[PDB]
RNA sequence: UCGUGCCUGGUGUCUUGG
């Protein structure tokens, strides 16, 4: 992956050009693009075996990992650094730490 | 100028229902005519499609505004 | 004793039925 | 009366797509005055047929000859005279669906009429006024009959 | 709107079974009799077993289990006796039951081979079979080893537990040939001849008979030494019968009560 | 219980068909279950390519 | 620990009806019996037996669970008859079939023996 | 441990018919006609014999006394 | 349900159908408001079930291929909404953990 | 404490054994053993109904 | 079985209600099959062919993996010299209505295992029993008269049905209720 | 009450002839451990008989 | 002999011997 | 008061893994030691009764009685909102059964019909007019199956056997196979009934049934469909045997033909690369097309020996009736235990040279053919060679490693998500919502 | 800091049990391990290990 | 060799004497690596198109590839390799009768089969496991078929009548210490 | 002629269950 470098080049279409590593769309492409991609990726992860996934569920998670203007990781490094409040943090991982 | 739904939620129904069924328990007057029956559960479902619930539904909006909900105003579902 | 007796008088059979090997649900391997 | 289609019709196949169950066979026929094309699935085990066999098929609304629309529930213990008695095997199922050579203009010229006795299907096709006496989701008998000529 | 008029052929007749032939039965008629001759007959068997002293190497429900499976002469006795939950008596009464004892003790060097001549009776006909050829094995006792114990034997069907079940097996047919296709063969050719067939070696399975009942059930009643086996099936007869005969009473109570 | 004759082991109490193999530790029978582990003494070569090393060599 | 005792197949406790009579209210001319204690041995023979009655529109036999010792017997007639009647008839010429076939059996029996 | 009393699938009895049956294999019979030879005739009750494994003999070798 | 026998001519005013539908366009709210930012959302909101809607109840469609006669169409209109109301997202569902 | 004793404890008025299919229940029901249904109880306020 | 094909007891029915063949053999198992197809289990059928010629041939049949002078057709052509279906089916007649099953079943002599897993061992239930002395929650395991554990992943799926007052009586009020 | 701990024989009903012992009694019931089946039973106290289980001659 | 066409036989006594002379748990 | 028939408890398999784990259900009292499931109710759950336990809870009051009865109970679960589809189908011998009770030929008279009847809950107590009259009253398959489907449901599907080439010809709307399930009026009027009928699919009739009727009488379907077919299926009976794995001599024939014509194959594939003339195929090494090669030859000979075996079985064969009614297998069942297992993979490759160039001593170094690196040439019929045991051992031991592996980390990822996503909530502004009250979407699902 | 489970309580539940466990082998390889190439069934068990016997858990 | 070792007891003849005349060889896992190994005497060492025609060494029996639980399965090479590993597990829960001196064990568990049987289907090779001295399970007339849906997911139809029998009957045997 | 009642184990590891 690089991208810009990619998108730059003449011959190859700036509109159609995907990236698979969705942090390199959040560097290149902005939040907004993220999460399109994102649902791209996560549904093409889904589906691949032939079953099916309603897209409130897609649209949703995809939603709250792009909710903050940074992508939000489902870890520690993201959720329990969101400004949620120590009881709902504690119950996840770090528990004695946040506390 | 009530905004929110006019259909009771399941959530609501559930509630309404286990609430006043709990009333009704703990010795309550109904508020519907008893064809003979005497589970609470029962009556409670009853006095609900009767439109007969002595309730009403304190719904918190996200600001911090509630809207009141009559159990006779709102649209019951099942 | 009578086991070794009925084992030994039996698999000659696969000595003696000669005439009829075609019948097929059985296989093996033939490499190279 | 109530006898929304009768004519003579003659075993052209047996079931030439080849039999695909053993109790059931596709007749394919061919009427001898209307000339109607006829698909009909019977009970080949009851009532067996062989190719170039004829047969006297009466589609009817009821069985009750003066016509008295019966209801549509079994009931086996009935004094009243029905047309089943004159037939050698009768049937009772839903026309389904009709279709025809419509345009967008003018009217239909054959029609096909497709009824289900219970999940044995039949298509009985060819001259729309000869099929006027069928209308999609009504009730119907077959009363067919072999013909010993 | 009336009742069917069946007719019996007796084929083979021992000792030990009975072949018979129904005809003019309905299908219905001729399975719940089957179902009477396992289940719903009577018959003694012990029951109840009281270990006094037991040293052999099995457990103590291991030997109260095999003396339940020891069958009894039942022929004579059987309709005479009073289900014990059903006798006025407070613990056991020959009216209700038999009594059975059991006192071995191995002295000798060889073993002992507990069987069913140790099972002595009060009754002189309620015996297990011996009469008339080893006998059941019940266990082996060493040098120093002993059993004793008094049982006792009631009345009682293989609805409850399969010791009173009086038969060996019950061979039920009808229909040898496929003439109602109440079975339906893939390649009716590799199926050998019912015993009963009525056919060529030629043909497989007999022409597709449409309108046609069945009828001709084929029995093979085979005795567990418990009765003869012709009295297995007058007893079943009688026994569905009076099931019958019993729900008819309690069905005239409930229609002149309503 | 060694080169021990059926008659002797049935007099002991213990069985002709118990394989042997197991301890006898307060009275529970413990079996040591063979651990495997790397052949001693043998040079082996394997591709830690998650470290400094193309290539190692372990003896 | 849990298993019914064995008995429980065939006797009735206190209480327990053995038959019991309801009419159904979806048709005219419709009844349920309900028998006690009672399984496919007696359900079966009463059924087919009900099916040769002319008069009889349906009959039918259920087993409602296996493990609970019971069968349901519903009876449709013709007005002019009662499924009560029927029922009745059901049992009444079934142990005249069982009476004859037993009878039957005898003779031939001591017929078999030395004949 | 010792021969069930009856064959469990039908219900013939079957204990009796142990000794009677290593009495045959006494004689030079194949187990066929030694489960022929004592009546058995069904599938079910010829396993009882040709699948009993009798223990009961092992467990007679450990003597409580003598 | 009323027997419509698609081989007679209906009757069903062509312009039934283009103002039934303007009128049931009306009736499935998501976003409550007369706001022209709530408006905007509203229509928004529902845009592919109103195409589909709209894609669905044509008058040639309902003249040539359904053959709707006038009370099997109110019923129709009636049912459309009905159902539509039935599938809003309920108020208090835990919607995270069902996506979760 | 958070993980084993509060977003997840143990709790009265529960049972578990092995279960056996049966076609004879509908759907919504699931049959229970004598002694579970013994045992668990359900706290009902007494009315003059 | 002797193959992977592992299953509860779901009912026991008596000699009168299994089915059985032109002779009163009844199964002494029935497994649903279902369990075949699947799981491509041949060798359970294999053996249950073989166990029948064994039987009735009256001599210990042999299974031995590898063995090539055993295969289906040989065990068909024996088992059709004692008077059965070559491919070990049978014809039933039903234990309730004693009518003819259209199907005719695979049946035959098959070893079975008990497996220590008894359900008398396994069936636990709780109410008011025993409490752990650190934190006032019922105590683990059947023996230790323990409750069930409504963890975590149970947690979430009540949160999913939005059962709030569920969620706090199992969490709360069934647990270890203080003030 | 008196007979809990008790020897007892089912006398009356279903039951007739199963022996027991007496685990909790009431003014007209007791619970009854059988000494066959796994399973204790509740009957009425009527249906019972007191057998005993003693010895003579203590010397 | 050194062509035994006996061997589903010959093979078993082979096996019954190893297992006479070492038993199943000679390796502990 | 004790646990008593009628009570309602909230009954659940661990490892939960979405709503419809735990339910709510009535109980019923039995007099043995088990639970006692539905078996429609097994799916949601992902139950085996192999052995399988579950824990039930009982609700302690009036409040929370009411809740599971109005938001957790069985029926109010059929449609799982993850899919929009049933989670319940009808999943064992009574979809086995119902493909068989449906079919065209399938004719019962009035004592089977009226013992039928008898199993409905929701049957209006009128027997329907027998579909053949003379010369004997005879029902049909789809005319009783027609009381089970309640209400006036509408619906179409294909049965599982259905021909692409069938709805461009003629007989569109008159199927021969009687494939084109056809509802109307809420009557079974063509068409056999299967896993695409019946199943957990959507548009499936189990829910067409969920969106057209109740949640109430959508359950009493479920049950009528089990308790009528089960009732029918001790008349038909169903069972697996020998005879149901046996082709038909001729069959063997083209297998055999088939499997020498593919060692065949590969040994020139082999004669190519060992001479260099097996150019590699771009976008690939010389040891990466000859891999490529191989497998194509292999896997269309396990396709075309496959084909042989399904078009040989007779229509009264036990597989094909398992795998047709989608109850339980696949076509590459009946293949493997008919015709030929196949080429067994672990990391998706063929059988590595565990010993030094090749992958047992049996063989020979450097030995690339079909026999030496795992093809399994036998069926489960025939059995397996020796050394093609070893590798089917090799293959399937892959199943269970990643089995294994595969609990331990989807449990903490399913853990992770529900975490950062618990709190989200519908609010009464009809807004997605956080916590925080942070909104998330402005309407939910947009 | 010591090697764990190297003696266990022999499994007398069946004779077949008793047989197996005292021919059991162990791989030292600790849990929490994510990686197949020690738990896959290596062409060179053949005829040593039994390519059948192993445990279904995470083992 | 075959000789001598088919009158072994009646002679003091012995495996070892295979090892001293040269005839068989123990060989290690290493050394296998170097081995052109036959599996079966004739079949591999005729005259065809060579395969190799430098056979070193022939396996005793195909078959001992297996391991003890493993070796009781009948037909194992009809089974899918899951399966069989299953059973691998599951035989080791069977319940038999699970030493011969049992009544004087106090094994804190254990269970003792009432009547378990010698299999009817048996390997050769569970001879040595002594298998049938010692047998974990019963010949059951195993029906597979769908009757009346209580077997129907990996569920079993079990004949009350037979359990009656003493079919799969069974002693659990529990045992407490106290000093 | 009599009147007293919830005691009550913690820690680790291997085997095995879905
Ligand atoms: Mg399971
Ligand atoms: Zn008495
Ligand atoms: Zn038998």
């Amino acid at each position: 992956v690089s991208l810009m470098r990619v998108l730059s080049e003449k011959d190859v279409d700036p509109v159609r050009t995907t990236s698979n590593d969705i942090v390199e769309i959040f560097t290149v492409l902005g939040i907004e693009a993220v999460r399109k991609a994102l649902e791209r990726e996560l549904y093409h992860v889904i589906s691949f075996d032939g079953s099916y996934v309603n897209y409130r569920h897609l649209a949703l998670l995809c939603d709250t990992m792009t909710c903050r203007g940074h992508l939000m990781a489902i870890t520690r490094h993201g959720v329990n650094r969101q400004d949620t409040g120590p009881l709902m943090k504690c119950s996840f991982e770090e528990t004695v730490d946040v506390l | 100028k009530r905004i929110t739904t006019p259909y009771m939620t399941k959530y609501e129904r559930a509630r309404v229902l286990g609430t006043r069924a709990l009333q009704i328990a703990m010795c309550a007057p109904v508020m519907v005519e008893l064809e003979g029956e005497t589970d609470p559960l029962l009556i409670a479902m009853k006095e609900l499609k009767a439109r007969k619930i002595p309730i009403i539904i304190r719904r918190y909006l996200p600001d911090g505004s509630y809207e009141d909900w009559g159990v006779d105003e709102l649209i019951i579902s099942d | 004793e009578w086991n070794i007796v009925e084992s030994e008088k039996a698999l000659v059979a696969e000595s003696h039925n000669m005439k009829n090997q075609q019948m097929d649900p059985f296989t093996r391997r033939q490499c190279k | 009366a109530g006898i929304l289609f009768e004519d003579i019709f003659d075993v052209k196949d047996i079931d030439p797509e080849g039999k695909k169950f053993d109790r059931v066979s596709r007749l394919h026929c061919e009427s001898e005055s209307f000339k109607m094309d006829l698909i009909l699935d019977v009970n080949i085990q009851i009532y067996p047929v062989d190719l170039g066999d004829k047969f006297r098929l009466v589609i009817a609304s009821t069985l009750y000859e003066d016509g008295t629309l019966d209801d549509g529930e079994y009931n086996p213990t009935d004094d009243r005279p029905s047309r089943a008695d004159q037939f050698e095997y009768v049937m009772y199922g839903k026309v389904y669906r009709i279709e025809g050579d419509e345009t967008s203009t003018e009217a239909a010229t054959r029609l096909s009429a497709y009824v289900s006795y219970g999940g044995l299907l039949m298509r009985l096709q060819g001259d729309a006024n000869n099929l006027h006496g069928f209308e999609v989701d009504s009730r119907v008998y077959l009363l067919m009959k072999k013909l010993a000529f | 709107p009336y009742a069917n008029q069946p007719t019996v052929r007796i084929t083979e007749l021992t000792d030990e079974n009975v072949k018979f032939i129904i005809e003019n039965t309905d299908l219905a008629v001729a399975n719940s009799i089957r179902r009477v001759f396992i289940a719903e007959v009577p018959i003694i068997a012990i029951d109840w077993v009281q270990i006094d002293a037991n040293s052999s190497v099995l457990h103590d429900e291991f030997i109260a289990h095999r003396l339940g499976l020891i069958p009894l002469t039942s022929d004579d006795i059987v309709d005479k006796l009073q289900y014990s939950r059903d006798c006025t008596c407070e613990e056991f009464c020959p009216e209700c039951s038999v009594e059975f004892t059991l006192d071995v003790r191995c002295n000798e060097d060889q073993t002992r081979h507990v069987t069913s001549r140790d099972l002595i009776s009060n009754s002189p006909r309620v015996i297990p079979v011996t009469s008339r050829q080893d006998d059941i094995l019940i266990v082996k006792l060493r040098k120093g080893q002993e059993l004793r114990l008094r049982a006792y034997a009631k009345k009682g069907f293989g609805k409850e537990h399969a010791k009173w079940n009086p038969t060996a097996g019950v061979a039920f047919e009808y229909d040898p040939d496929n003439a109602l296709r109440h079975t339906v063969y893939p390649k009716p050719e590799e199926w050998p001849k019912s015993e009963y067939s009525e056919l060529d070696e030629d043909e497989s399975q007999a022409p597709y008979d449409p309108n046609g009942k069945p009828e001709r059930f084929y029995y093979n009643v085979e005795s567990c030494g418990s009765l003869r086996p012709e009295t297995i099936v007058l007893s079943a007869l009688s026994g569905l019968k009076k099931k019958l005969s019993d729900l008819q009473t309690q069905l005239s109570h409930e229609i002149q009560s309503d | 219980l060694n080169g021990l004759t059926d008659r002797d082991l049935c007099e002991l109490n213990e069985c002709p068909l118990d394989p042997g193999g197991y301890f006898i530790i307060n009275g529970s029978e413990k079996v040591l279950i063979a651990q495997e582990k790397m052949a001693t003494n043998t040079v082996y070569v394997f591709a830690k390519k998650d470290s400094k090393y193309a290539y190692t060599g372990e003896c | 620990m849990n298993a019914p005792p064995a008995f429980e197949s065939f006797l009735l406790f206190e209480g327990e009806k053995k038959i019991t009579i309801n009419k159904d209210t979806k048709v005219p001319n419709a009844c349920l019996f309900t028998i006690n204690k009672e399984d496919h041995t007696l359900g079966n023979i009463i059924k087919s037996q009900l099916l040769k009655d002319p008069q009889v529109l349906f009959a039918g036999y259920k087993v409602p669970h296996p493990l609970e010792h019971k069968i349901i017997i519903r009876v449709q007639t013709t007005p002019d008859y009662s499924p009560q009647e029927a029922f009745t008839n059901a049992i009444t010429d079934l142990i005249s079939e069982l009476s004859l076939l037993e009878e039957r059996f005898r003779v031939a029996i001591k017929d078999k023996q030395e004949g | 441990m010792i021969i069930p009393v009856r064959c469990f699938t039908c219900g013939k009895i079957v204990g009796n018919k142990w000794e009677a049956y290593l009495g045959l294999l006494q004689a030079e019979y194949t187990e066929g006609d030694a489960l022929d030879a004592l009546g058995l005739k069904r599938y079910c009750c010829r396993r009882m014999l040709l699948a009993h494994v009798d223990l009961i003999e092992k467990l007679l070798n450990y003597a409580p006394l003598e | 349900i009323f027997h419509i026998n698609p081989r007679l001519p209906s009757d069903l005013h062509p312009i039934k159908v283009v103002e039934g539908v303007k009128e049931l366009s009306k009736k499935l709210v998501i976003v409550n408001g007369d706001d022209p930012l709530s408006r905007q959302a509203q229509e928004n909101a529902t845009l592919l079930f109103n195409i589909h809607l709209r894609s669905t109840l044509c008058s040639r469609r309902m003249a040539e291929e359904f053959r709707l006669s006038g009370e099997a169409f109110d019923w129709l209109l009636g049912e459309i909404e009905s159902k539509f109301n039935q599938a809003i997202a309920h108020p208090g569902e835990m919607v995270g953990a069902l996506a979760a | 404490r958070v993980r084993g004793n509060l977003m997840g404890k143990r709790v009265d008025f529960s049972a578990r054994t092995v279960i056996t299919p049966d076609p004879n229940l509908s759907i919504d029901q699931v049959g229970v053993p004598r002694s579970i249904a013994a045992n668990m109880t359900f706290a009902e306020i007494v009315t003059p109904f | 079985s002797r193959h992977g094909q592992k299953g509860t007891c779901g009912i026991q029915y008596r000699q009168e209600d299994m089915p059985f063949t032109c002779e009163g053999i009844t199964p002494d198992i029935i497994i649903n099959p279902h369990a075949i197809p699947s799981r491509m289990t041949i060798g359970h059928l294999i053996e249950c062919l073989q166990g029948k010629v064994s039987a009735n041939k009256g001599e210990i049949g042999d299974a031995t993996p590898f063995n090539d002078a055993v295969n289906v057709q040989k065990i068909s052509n024996l088992l059709s010299d004692y008077g059965y279906h070559l491919r070990g089916n049978e014809v039933l007649y039903n234990g309730f209505t004693g009518r003819k099953i259209t199907s005719q079943i695979f049946i035959g002599p098959t070893y079975y295992q008990r497996l220590k897993h008894m359900v008398d061992d396994k069936i636990h239930s709780r109410a008011r029993g025993p409490i752990q002395i650190l934190n006032r929650q019922p105590m683990e395991g059947r023996s230790r008269d323990g409750g069930l554990r409504f963890g975590e992943m149970e947690r979430d799926c009540q949160i999913a049905h939005g059962a709030a007052q569920f969620l706090r009586e199992r969490l709360f009020e069934a647990s270890d209720p203080y003030q | 009450n008196e007979l809990i701990g008790q020897t007892v024989r089912i006398s009356q009903g279903p039951y007739k002839g199963y022996i027991g012992v007496v685990k909790d009694a009431t003014e007209s019931t007791a619970r009854v451990e059988l000494h066959s089946t796994c399973q204790t039973i509740s009957v009425d106290r009527q249906r019972l008989t007191t057998v005993g289980s003693r010895r003579p001659g203590g010397m | 002999e050194i062509t035994p066409d006996l061997w589903q036989e010959a093979c078993w006594i082979v096996i019954s011997s190893y297992f006479d002379e070492k038993g199943l748990v000679r390796q502990q | 008061r004790h646990m008593c028939d009628g009570d309602i408890v909230i009954f659940n398999r661990q490892p939960t893994l979405h709503k419809m784990s735990m339910m709510g259900h009535r109980v019923r009292i039995l007099p043995w030691s088990t639970f006692r499931l539905n078996l429609s109710v097994t799916t949601p759950y992902n139950a085996d009764f192999d052995g399988d336990e579950m824990n039930l809870h009982l609700p302690q009051s009036l409040e929370t009685r009411a809740e599971i009865q109005e938001l957790a109970m069985v029926p109010r679960m059929i449609v799982t909102p993850q899919s929009n589809r049933p989670v319940m189908g009808i999943v064992q011998d009574t979809l086995t059964a119902v493909r068989k009770f449906t079919k065209r030929d399938v004719f019962l008279e009035r004592g089977e019909v009226m013992n039928l009847l008898m199993f409905l809950s929701t049957w209006d107590g009128k027997v329907p007019q027998p579909a053949i009259l003379k010369p004997r009253p005879l029902w049909t398959g789809k005319q009783i199956f027609s009381l089970i489907i309640p209400g006036h449901i509408n619906c179409i599907r294909t049965h599982s056997t259905h021909p692409d080439d069938e709805d461009s010809g003629p007989y569109k709307h008159i199927s021969p196979g009687d494939t084109k399930v056809v509802v109307e009026n809420g009557e079974l009027i063509m068409g056999i009934l299967c896993k695409k009928s019946l199943g957990t699919s959507a548009g499936s009739l189990v829910h067409i049934s969920y969106l057209e009727m109740g949640h109430d009488i959508t359950r009493l379907f479920y049950s009528n469909i089990q308790t009528v077919i089960n009732n029918w299926l001790l008349i038909e009976g169903h069972t697996i045997g020998i005879g149901d794995s046996i082709a038909d001599s001729k069959t063997y024939q083209d297998i055999q033909n088939t499997i020498k014509k593919a060692k065949q194959d590969v040994i020139e594939v082999i004669e190519k690369a060992h001479n260099n003339e097996l150019e590699p195929t771009p976008g690939n090494t010389l040891r990466q097309t000859f891999e490529n090669q191989v497998n194509r030859i292999l896997n269309d000979a396990r396709d075309k020996t496959g084909s042989s075996a399904q078009k040989s079985l007779s229509e009264y064969n036990n597989f094909k009736s398992m795998v047709v009614s989608g109850a339980k297998g696949s076509k590459i069942n009946i293949s493997q235990v008919i015709a030929v297992v196949g080429q067994q993979n672990v990391e998706g490759k063929r059988i590595p040279f565990g010993f030094k160039h090749r992958t047992l001593p049996h063989f020979i170094k450097d030995d690339y053919g079909p026999e030496s690196r795992g093809f399994v040439e036998n069926s489960y019929l025939a059995g397996l060679t020796p050394t093609e045991f070893f590798f089917h051992a090799m293959g399937g031991r892959e199943g269970l490693i990643d089995t294994a592996v595969k609990t331990a980390e989807t449990g903490y990822i399913q853990r992770r998500l529900i975490k950062s996503m618990e709190s989200v909530m519908v609010k009464y502004d009809a807004t997605v919502r956080n916590s925080i009250n942070q909104v998330v979407q402005l309407r939910y699902g947009e | 800091q010591a090697r764990a489970g190297v003696s266990q309580v022999l499994n007398r539940l069946t004779f077949a049990s008793t047989l197996s466990h005292l021919r059991r082998l162990n791989s030292p390889i600790g849990r929490d391990g994510k990686l197949a190439k020690p738990r896959q069934l290596h062409n060179t068990l053949w005829g040593m290990v039994c390519p059948a016997e192993t445990p279904e858990g995470h083992a | 060799h075959i000789d001598q070792l088919k009158e072994r007891e009646y002679n003091n003849y012995s495996w070892q004497d295979l090892v001293a005349s040269g005839v068989v060889e123990y060989i290690d896992t290493l050394e296998e690596e170097t081995v052109m190994l036959a599996m079966t005497p004739d079949d591999l060492q005729e005259k065809e198109v060579a395969y190799c025609s430098t056979y070193t060494h022939c396996e005793i029996h195909p078959s001992m590839i297996l391991g003890v639980c493993a070796s009781i399965i009948p037909f194992p090479d009809h089974n899918q390799s899951p399966r069989n590993t299953y059973q691998s597990a599951m035989g080791k829960q069977a319940m038999g009768v699970y030493i011969t001196n049992f009544h004087v064990r106090m094994d804190t568990l254990a269970h003792v089969l009432y009547y378990p049987q010698k299999p009817l289907v048996t390997t050769r090779s569970m001879e040595y496991l002594r298998f049938r001295e010692l047998p974990a399970g019963i010949n059951s007339i195993v029906a597979i078929a769908s009757y009346t849906g209580y077997n129907q997911e990996d569920s079993v139809i079990m004949n009350r009548s037979a359990v009656d029998r003493g079919f799969f009957r069974s002693v659990f045997y529990r045992s407490y210490k106290e000093q």
